[PDB]
């Protein structure tokens, strides 16, 4: 029985262009534990990511916050992209500043 | 009001890759307090809320070698669930157990329980009387005969009338906070006779929260559209509700905060820059 | 305190 991860991609602070940020990629309900998260600047994989450590909830599901330090501009594009067992292909999703 | 203390454990078989990985993590009043990992060269309890830097070395080392003995129970228990449900020793499967206390006020238990799952599904419980099991399927009737017949369930209830209790109350007193919300709204352009309002509520803790929209003194329940709470990251959380509305009808909308630091719910709507 | 589980 798997349980498909469900995403959130947002910015810690309300962002404002040139100002230091941190973008977040809150991973949740999902089974089993084993998951594989990337973030994306432009469609090119961001190399720092941190990885909270992993917890799980009464529904058994499992949840892990990513984070990223960052700058918002107007033109950059952000994404975060799970790869887990209960999907065949990884799920992307992108940041949308006004969410 | 009541408390409780709860672990929620995982051992996570990987074949061919190494040892299972072993997870002990313990909440008071569901806030993590400590934490055992087995994926390291030497292991350790760690704190992870401050208060607990109170419990001193032989605290820490005695947690520490009862965690590396349950790991090593699941690492059996893991090859024992193969056999009961015939499964192949190649894949990857997940033991989780939740188990603790809920003290009422008065110190007196209110309920004591503890559950097991397989691979995401409930396996076995204690009921409430603290005297017997309820088994989820065929296999966990084995484990319920197993346990019946060892005396587990009173070994278990002293625990949860005993040591269990009586550690939350140490880590009560050791451990004795509200950050409210701030609230506001942003505008944003629909297919554009029509704009959407979404309400925000950020630095907020704990988690708890509700955030409404209303219009001529009802709320909207329909079309409105809301983010599951989510950490901010830094101990605090974020949570928006967002509803479309006719453009220029903004001032007729209203947003409400609710949450328990306030000492009254938020009221606020768009507000143009001047 | 967590307790000492026992096998399944």
């Amino acid at each position: 029985i798997q349980k498909t991860p469900q995403i959130q991609v947002y910015s810690r602070h309300p962002p404002e262009n040139g100002k230091p940020n941190i973008l977040n990629c809150y991973v949740t309900q999902f089974h089993p534990p084993h998951i594989e998260i990337q973030m994306l600047k432009n469609g090119k994989k961001i190399p720092k990511v941190e990885m909270s450590d992993m917890s799980f909830s009464k529904d058994w599901s499992f949840y892990i916050l990513a984070h990223t330090e960052f700058t918002p501009t107007e033109t950059d594009t952000y994404a975060c992209r799970v790869k887990h067992d209960s999907m065949a292909e990884p799920k992307t999703v992108y940041w949308d500043r006004d969410m | 009001g009541p408390h409780s203390l709860r672990y929620f454990v995982t051992a996570v078989s990987r074949p061919g890759l190494g040892e299972p990985r072993y997870m002990e993590v313990g909440y008071v009043d569901d806030t993590e307090f400590v934490r055992f990992d087995s994926d390291a060269e030497n292991p350790r309890y760690e704190p992870r809320a401050r208060w607990m830097e109170q419990e001193g070395p032989e605290y820490w080392e005695r947690e520490t070698q009862k965690a590396k003995g349950n790991e090593q129970s699941f690492r059996v228990d893991l090859r024992t669930l193969l056999g009961y449900y015939n499964q192949s020793k190649g894949g990857s499967h997940t033991i989780q157990v939740i188990s603790g206390c809920e003290v009422g006020s008065d110190g007196r238990l209110l309920r004591g329980y503890q559950q097991y799952a397989y691979d995401g599904c409930d396996y076995i419980a204690l009921n409430e009387d603290l005297k017997t099991w309820t088994a989820a399927d065929m296999a966990a009737l084995i484990t319920k005969h197993k346990w019946e017949q060892a005396g587990e369930a009173e070994r278990l209830r002293a625990y949860l009338e005993g040591t269990c209790v009586e550690w939350l109350r140490r880590y009560l007193k050791n451990g004795n906070r509200t950050d409210s919300p701030k609230a506001h709204v942003t505008h944003h352009s629909r297919p554009e006779d029509k704009v959407t309002l979404r309400c925000w509520a950020l630095g907020f803790y704990p988690a708890d929260i509700t955030l409404t929209w209303q219009l001529n003194g009802e709320e909207l329940i329909q079309d409105m559209e809301l983010v599951e709470t989510r950490p901010a990251g830094d101990g605090t959380f974020q949570k928006w509700a967002s509803v479309v509305v006719p453009l220029g009808k903004e001032q007729y909308y209203t947003c409400h905060v609710y949450h328990q630091g306030l000492p009254e719910p938020l009221t606020l709507r768009w507000e143009p820059p001047p | 305190r967590a307790q000492i589980f026992a096998n399944i």
